[PDB]
């Protein structure tokens, strides 16, 4: 769903026409879409650098990459990079849509089930998503970093 | 009722280290009902169809197939 | 139930870090919005019982079948229940006005709403329709007594809508 | 299988190997009844057929889950697949319509 | 159109490719013309349903005839209500810029609905064609083209 | 239903025309009961 | 394959780059691509009406639709409708590509042997395709109509 | 982008989407600028290839070392011809908008090829990166973003 | 850029001509983009110095070689500190909009300083070129153009 | 190698065919030579990592160069630790008799790991080749053949 | 003078207002100013490399740098580099102005007098300016290299 599609749905289930508050919501979305698109472009620029900096901030040189940790095996390191790239990409989609429903529908659906099945540590994942959020808020600026951090904190809060 | 097909389908993905020699070049009997979509699959994969032959059926049969 | 100040505390507690500049920025936003929020809640609290009656009046103006044979607000026994549900939606909207979140509406109103409404045969479309007669009237009352910007009054009724929503897109 | 080729991940790596973590796959090779060109056809051993019967075993093993009882093997489609016309996906289709 | 590009790049593991960002920026630019076209179709709805019923019942009189479905005042009111619904979905598709939120509510299961209601679908297609003609008379040239776009999608969908 | 499952593209491209099908994915609960037991 | 990929493949067999002759072909393709898009919309509008008018003009009330003909049976009539629907759809695709090789590789690969083995008459199909050509030329326009008719006549020549 | 959109709508049972038709419209609108970029890269073939190859030999002297593959005049001429081939495929990809011409002419089986030729892959990739830097310096700025991003696909796909 | 127009109109006895007022109003309008570009180069400094040292010591290994100046950990730390200084002056020039407060601190006497330090100036120019390449990879197209502006001024100044 | 035959006969519904029992009996016979080879590679590990770092940094000096990844004492210690890891996995594969418990821990996702670490994979392959050469010098002929077996698997895997 | 100032002057000496042809000239200048500025930036990048490549193309290893030639003495080599840097810099100014009047006013005024007074060879200077033009037309592209070569050929033609 969108913010546009959410506004249309909320006006639809009442049978209501588009009143002035919904037009205010759509015009606010059409105002913010500029920096939304620019932020999505520069996040699509260097996603690999963001994931590299995030694991170098949070996960590297810990016991997690040591033997016994969950990132010791090299296929598990590759799976870690894959999961962080997923979090960043779906946070980019939720930032450009302006509605976190795609995070609820595609990422946060059965994810705690999987992470408790595999024995994946949840707190280290939350700290890695936090480091992702700090790196991309530094990279994109504060004004779009707020909206990026909202959906990354949404993923972090639903994960916990 | 049964078609006798013969078709080749090349590999437009990455190259495979096992044969698929039965899968690249093949000749098989396909029923009349599945033949349209199975042909359409070969149509999709960009492969040439060399030889189509009605094995069992007779043309122009209105009842009893 | 989480406040607008306690939801930041939960978001910052799950990461284990201290307060930074951005959380202090949103707390300054909430703290200069609070004086206007209390006045808006007092103005809505004052004339609430008549708001419920006019919301019922315009709700029956919209869809005639609500007060007809094949409807749900047929007798007074079935009318008083629809009017106290109007009372409930206004009450928890004022709760969400002083709290500043939508978590009160989530946790106390919307969570079992589909189960009761499908259980009792109660419709959903006229319910959100009535919720918005309520918020048009509440916007008028807030604009009467002072407060110019009325979007924070505008948001909790719409959040109740979007979760009572039978989503078709 | 390997983690890195999750279908949600690599939509360009769907026909890959299952690795050694996944179960072992079955390709029908060495179709029995193609014995050279030169006139012969009087052999006994014919080592290819003993490996083709096991593909027919594994087809029952994965569609039905177990081996089927002795009185309920589909012998017509069995010998039709061994003859060379009906293929493995055709045999799975004709098995799932039994 | 943003959900289209998002699920399009979401099936892949890649980000949104910047050509898709260009099409989103261009749609963001054209959104003001989209909003004016939608408001112009919004405020003039009853004229469009009147002229659509006009041109349809002049074109196909069997719905008027008692063997047809739209016989009597109640059935003809339900008929014009259906045309009102389709005009509303056309305005939704005009704002959204892509035909997903109109196909999701009006197209995706319409043939079996109208089959188990008894009504023919070709008369509904002629009704949306009459709506397209009336909105083409109501709007300017560059507006009627962009409205006849989504009206054309509905006419192709009902057939 | 069987004809539409085997008519699909996600069958023909992954399995192929001459491979016996095989299990490729499991549910999260389905791996919770499998791997996490007394002998992992 | 497109006209663009055909230009690229021709230059690639030569081993050179895209200089001014290929660039002028591409500018030509872009200028016709505008009206090609408009014709694709107006063809996808009423494809069912096009097939209906074509069979009503050509195939109905003849010996093949009578008892003792190829189109007598109800499944055979439905196969006829879906074959003409295909010819219209793939002629639309070959119109938008500006290149008939995708159309040839798609249907003219095996439809000759299929219509041979099933006993389907060829000339009635050629008449039906010509009726589709007249209906689409009357519906769309002059130059986009003859652009459609080029690939429809390519189909009709490939079946013959 | 037309071939990829058509095969993507071919995998589904449906037509081309309004989003995808917007993509084709935007690609047509940018096509003339892409032909200008192809004009500049066609006319700068010599010096771009020579500067990129000499930047490669400045970075990587192992290939022109006598133990290396590109030892001698003929071998280094074939090295520059390989860089010429890749610049030609980059121009094809800039014109088409897809990377399917780059892919099915020069990407899809190049690892096994350069393994059997004895040639290191990473030095090819460094040479195409040098081509990216040179063509980035020649062109206009966001035009160089366009050219260098196709170059970026070739560089990332070779490794 | 305001001091430039002020001393420019101050050498004359005339006031500030209103075309200069137009350029000051336009710079005042673009100041927000300038501040975002400067903050983006600010927070990512150590990446830029790392990649600049990477590309420089790959390009010129004589500073690494013991006859060169930047031999050993102390001298290479002083080298990366010099690159940090030049990145800082580039951010100053990005905010100020005109190259005066960066030339006043980094350009105006640099040749005799680096001559009496023994270091070559061309290696410093290659280091600022590597900084420009890394910041071009870090920023968007319209941001990398406007950063490569002042980076280009420094590269032209050190030569 | 027993898990290989067990899952191999387990995908089928048949038992373990007695030719597989013959190969298990032969592996059981050769296990003593496998254990002696593994202990000989075990006790002499630091020599092998020393000579591997020797031959690698003589072969490829770019990891030593500051643009490369293994620059400085910490990064070169991490490099020799990686070579220690690969020698350990080679001893595991020597004992297990088949390359499954070494590919499961060192091969199956190594390309994307080393890509998102910045290091080149060809230098790691040259390091395992240097380990193979040093272990070939350390062992007898029939032992160096059987060690160069699994070392050869790792060298082919990293490429 | 500019192209703007030349258009204003040509409209002024008639007493004419700005008619549509002058507005066409100014709008063409405002269209071409983009590549004018980009070309001037990249020529200001590496002017020393252009002069070095030009003397390595044309003047080096001749008899001119041998004894007896005019570039034998090292002060004369430095004066040669100075003159070539002057030609490139004033050609950059004339390219960005879009009017060759500054070349006529500041460079080509008394230059043949000086070069015949000092005994400077004129043909070698013309060939050096030609090599400058080839190097900068390769470096900047063909589209701005045309306008650079126009003013460099203006200097070469006025010098002869
Ligand atoms: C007034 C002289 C006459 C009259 C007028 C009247 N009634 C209403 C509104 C309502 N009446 C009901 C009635 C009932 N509910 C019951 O359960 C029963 C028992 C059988 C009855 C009779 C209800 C539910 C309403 C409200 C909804 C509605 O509009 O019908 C009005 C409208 C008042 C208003 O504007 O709010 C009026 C004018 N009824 C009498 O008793 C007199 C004969
Ligand atoms: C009025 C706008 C609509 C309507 C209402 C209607 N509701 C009921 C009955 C109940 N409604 C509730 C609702 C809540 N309970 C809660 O705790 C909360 C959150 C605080 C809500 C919103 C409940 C529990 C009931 C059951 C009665 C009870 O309270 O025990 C009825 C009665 C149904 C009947 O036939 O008895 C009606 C009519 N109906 C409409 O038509 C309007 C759309
Ligand atoms: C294991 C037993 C076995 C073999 C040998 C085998 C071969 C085989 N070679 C093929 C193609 C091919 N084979 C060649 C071979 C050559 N081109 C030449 O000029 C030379 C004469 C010859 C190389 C020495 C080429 C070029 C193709 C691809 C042609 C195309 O683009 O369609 C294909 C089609 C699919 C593909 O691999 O792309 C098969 C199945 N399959 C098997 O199962
Ligand atoms: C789009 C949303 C989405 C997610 C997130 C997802 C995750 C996911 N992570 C997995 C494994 C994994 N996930 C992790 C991740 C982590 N472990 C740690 O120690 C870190 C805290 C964290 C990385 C930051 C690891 C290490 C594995 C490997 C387990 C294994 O395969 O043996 C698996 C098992 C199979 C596979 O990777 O291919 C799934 C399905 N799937 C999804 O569809
Ligand atoms: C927004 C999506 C949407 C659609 C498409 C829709 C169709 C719809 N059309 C209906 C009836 C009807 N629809 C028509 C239609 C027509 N009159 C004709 O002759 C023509 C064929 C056509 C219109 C010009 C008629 C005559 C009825 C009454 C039929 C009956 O009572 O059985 C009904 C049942 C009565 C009702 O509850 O309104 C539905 C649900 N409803 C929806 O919510
Ligand atoms: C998408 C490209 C494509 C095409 C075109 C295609 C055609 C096709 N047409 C068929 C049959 C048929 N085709 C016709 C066609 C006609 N009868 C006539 O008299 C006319 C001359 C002509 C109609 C205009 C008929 C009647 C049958 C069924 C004959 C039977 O009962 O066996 C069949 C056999 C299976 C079936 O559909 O029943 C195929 C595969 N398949 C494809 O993949
Ligand atoms: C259009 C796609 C395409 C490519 C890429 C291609 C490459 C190609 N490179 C070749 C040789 C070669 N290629 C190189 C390449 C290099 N030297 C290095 O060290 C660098 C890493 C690299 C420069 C990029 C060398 C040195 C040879 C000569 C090797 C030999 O003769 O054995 C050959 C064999 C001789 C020939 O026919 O020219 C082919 C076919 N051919 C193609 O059709
Ligand atoms: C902000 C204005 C500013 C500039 C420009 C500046 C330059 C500067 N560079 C210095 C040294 C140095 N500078 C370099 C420079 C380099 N390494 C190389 O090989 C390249 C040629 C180049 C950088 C990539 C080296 C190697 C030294 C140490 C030389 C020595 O110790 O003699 C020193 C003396 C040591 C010190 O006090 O830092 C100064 C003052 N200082 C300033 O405050
Ligand atoms: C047993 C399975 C296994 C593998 C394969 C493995 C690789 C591995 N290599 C790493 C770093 C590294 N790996 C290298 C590698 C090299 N030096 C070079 O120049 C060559 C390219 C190569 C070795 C000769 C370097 C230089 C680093 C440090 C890179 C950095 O700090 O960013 C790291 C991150 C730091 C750490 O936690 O050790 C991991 C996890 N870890 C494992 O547990
Ligand atoms: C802005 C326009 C402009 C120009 C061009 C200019 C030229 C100029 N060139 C001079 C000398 C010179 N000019 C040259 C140049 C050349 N001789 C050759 O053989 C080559 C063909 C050619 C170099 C490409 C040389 C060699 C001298 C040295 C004569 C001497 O000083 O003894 C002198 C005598 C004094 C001095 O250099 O400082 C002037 C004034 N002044 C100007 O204001």
């Amino acid at each position: 769903q969108d913010a546009i599609t959410a506004v249309i749905n909320s006006a639809d289930v009442q049978g209501k026409y588009l009143d002035t508050a919904a037009l205010e919501k759509l015009k606010a979305y059409f105002s913010t879409g500029e920096l939304r698109v620019r932020a999505a472009t520069t996040i699509s620029a260097n996603a690999a650098a963001i994931v590299k900096e995030a694991v170098a901030k949070s996960l590297l040189y810990s016991d997690i990459t040591r033997p016994g940790g969950n990132m010791y095996t090299t296929r598990r390191y590759a799976a870690c990079i894959r999961d962080l790239d997923y979090y960043l990409r779906y946070a980019t989609y939720a930032m450009l849509a302006g509605d976190p429903s795609i995070l609820d529908e595609r990422v946060l659906n059965g994810l705690k089930e999987t992470y408790n099945s595999l024995g994946v540590p949840v707190g280290a994942t939350v700290q890695a998503i936090q480091a992702i959020k700090e790196v991309t808020a530094s990279l994109v600026g504060a004004d779009a970093g707020k909206e990026m951090g909202i959906y990354l904190d949404y993923i972090s809060s639903g994960l916990s | 009722r049964l078609f006798k097909i013969t078709a080749l389908v090349p590999s437009l993905s990455r190259t495979r280290t096992q044969r698929e020699l039965q899968n690249t070049y093949f000749t098989k009997l396909v029923p009349y009902e599945n033949w349209f979509r199975e042909q359409q699959r070969i149509q999709k994969a960009g492969g040439k169809i060399i030889k189509v032959e009605l094995a069992t059926g007779k043309q122009g049969t209105n009842a009893g197939l | 139930m989480r406040d607008a100040v306690t939801s930041l505390i939960k978001n910052y507690d799950v990461a284990g870090r201290y307060f930074d500049r951005n959380a202090i920025d949103t707390l300054k936003d909430y703290f200069d919005s609070g004086t206007a929020r209390v006045q808006a809640a007092a103005a809505i609290n004052s004339n609430a019982a008549a708001l419920v009656k006019q919301a019922g009046s315009k709700l029956f103006e919209e869809l005639p079948e609500l007060i007809r044979p094949g409807g749900n607000a047929y007798t007074t026994r079935r009318l008083a229940a629809c009017l106290r549900d109007m009372d409930y939606y206004l009450r928890y909207a004022t709760y969400a006005l002083v709290a500043g979140n939508t978590n009160v509406l989530d946790e106390r109103v919307l969570q079992g709403l589909r189960e009761t409404y499908n259980s009792l045969g109660v419709p959903i479309g006229p319910t959100v329709r009535g919720v918005q007669i309520l918020k048009d009237l509440v916007k008028e009352q807030v604009a009467g007594a002072g407060i110019a910007n009325t979007t924070f009054v505008e948001e909790p009724f719409d959040h109740i809508t979007r979760e009572l929503s039978e989503r078709d897109v | 299988g390997p983690g890195i080729n999750n279908q949600v991940s690599n939509p360009s790596a769907r026909g890959l190997a299952p690795g050694s973590l996944g179960p072992k796959v079955f390709k029908l090779d060495q179709l029995p009844g193609t014995i050279g060109k030169k006139a012969a056809k009087g052999a006994s051993v014919k080592f290819s057929e003993s490996s083709t019967q096991a593909v027919i075993k594994a087809t029952y093993l994965q569609v039905f889950g177990r081996d089927v009882y002795e009185g309920q093997r589909l012998k017509v489609q069995e010998i039709k697949l061994e003859n060379g016309e009906i293929s493995v996906r055709d045999f799975v289709r004709a098995l799932a319509k039994s | 159109i943003v959900t289209k590009s998002i699920v399009n790049a979401d099936a892949e593991a890649r980000y949104l490719s910047p050509g898709e960002l260009d099409r989103i920026k261009s749609f963001v630019a054209g959104g003001q013309q989209r909003l004016r076209i939608a408001q112009a179709l919004t405020d003039n709805r009853e004229r469009l349903v009147k002229q659509a019923g006009d041109q349809l019942f002049q074109k196909r009189p069997d719905v008027v005839s008692p063997g047809g479905n739209a016989y009597g005042q109640e059935m003809t009111a339900t008929c014009l209500r259906d045309l009102d619904y389709y005009l509303r979905l056309v305005t939704y598709g005009i704002v959204a810029g892509d035909v997903t939120p109109i196909e999701e509510i009006g197209v995706i299961g319409v043939r079996e609905m109208y089959k188990s209601l008894g009504t023919p679908i070709e008369a509904v297609g002629e009704g949306v064609r009459a709506l397209k003609n009336a909105a083409s008379t109501l709007l300017s040239a560059e507006d009627a083209a962009e409205a006849g776009s989504y009206f054309d999608y509905v006419v192709g969908a009902l057939q | 239903v069987v004809d539409a499952i085997l008519d699909s593209l996600e069958y023909t491209e992954t399995f192929g025309e001459d491979t016996v099908p095989y299990e490729r994915y499991l549910t999260p609960a389905g791996v919770a009961l499998r791997q996490l037991r007394v002998g992992t």
